[PDB]
């Protein structure tokens, strides 16, 4: 079980901090990921972070505006979104335990999603 | 930090091993300015070294942050390299295209 | 920047010259983590090289920002060094005490 | 001739941007400096910048909060003050053409000063 929070309505140029709280089962020793799904599009990769937090992946559209981090104490993954654009409007999903490459939408566990809309 | 390097470039020649008794994944990161430099990156720790060996590929574009180290060698009995160990350092793969 | 280094340490062995046809002031910057590294800094340009030669002293504490360069040498016919040339790079002397 | 501007009254935690406009005679090929004088104290070094702008000097009390820069087109020197403290309260003086080390108050040309007070 994974639960996103931190979503919201925000204006262009704005920031938000999304957070995913995770069960020991889904989080422990596991890589964690963020995906998003924009209206009319399949869901796409945003960012992912290895177990140690030393290895990160970023979608080129988000690189240098978003930062992903994890807290292995609180069992959380955080996505700091800065410099938000209209095109960033999506439901954002946390995921855990990738079945293959961190960047593809094939993960054992998924959150229910959280809306981010940027006017 | 008294010693911080950030490099963005292309990854080559990923391989894994033991420097002394520490496990290390090592790769070459080519930076390009318009000037090519072929930097040696060493990622330390049993878990991090395995994460990097497993999920970083030849030709990936990465941003590395780490420390500049100078191991003299040349003398018993990669001179310069970037030490990446969390939480001091990281490797970020940048994914796109298609 | 695809290639950025920041080092804070102590300056030693300042000297001036010509690498090829470029004037260069070169110095050693020791960084310390608690791990000592003795980095070779090269400041380029006729005016900047002279500014550094003239006003940076042995034992000054400095912060340098520059680019990591790898000049292979080892082969005709300081392998690693930090290239500092404004406006890309700078040397900042930190002054205090007394 | 050198003319400071940009001073002001500001609250602790605040920022300010001081600027020194300079005559060709005082600025050209010359290192430029900022000093300050707090109530009851002799004037002290703040920051200095070589002709090329590649060589900078910072007082240890200001290092990592203040940034000095110059524009050889506009003949200006700028001192960006961030994270201001009560102890930063002083008249701030621009100077040009040091007679010796950049950090000592021995310069051929001095401005008239500008007040910075931080409540």
């Amino acid at each position: 079980q994974l639960q996103e929070s931190g979503g919201g309505l925000v204006q262009a140029g704005g920031s938000l901090t999304l957070s995913c709280a995770a069960s020991g089962r889904t989080f422990s020793n596991n890589a964690m990921g963020w995906f998003r799904q924009a209206p009319g599009k399949e869901r796409e990769f945003v960012a992912a972070i290895s177990w140690t937090g030393g290895l990160l992946f970023y979608a080129d559209s988000v690189n240098g505006r978003f930062t992903i981090s994890r807290d292995n104490a609180k069992r959380t993954v955080t996505l700091q979104m800065n410099s938000l654009k209209p095109e960033d409007t999506a439901v954002y999903y946390c995921a855990a335990r990738p079945q293959g490459d961190y960047v593809t939408a094939h993960y054992d566990y998924w959150g229910q999603g959280t809306q981010v809309t940027v006017s | 930090s008294v010693n911080s390097v950030t490099l963005v470039g292309v990854v080559h020649d990923i391989q894994s091993g033991f420097v002394y008794e520490d496990a290390v994944t090592q790769f070459t990161l080519t930076t390009t300015s318009i000037e090519k430099d072929h930097h040696t990156i060493r990622c330390f720790g049993e878990l991090f070294s395995a994460e990097v060996k497993q999920k970083v590929k030849e030709g990936n574009v990465v941003c590395v942050n780490g420390r500049l180290r100078l191991s003299p060698q040349l003398e018993p009995s990669y001179f310069p390299y970037i030490q990446v160990q969390p939480p001091h350092g990281q490797v970020a793969v940048i994914h796109g295209d298609r």
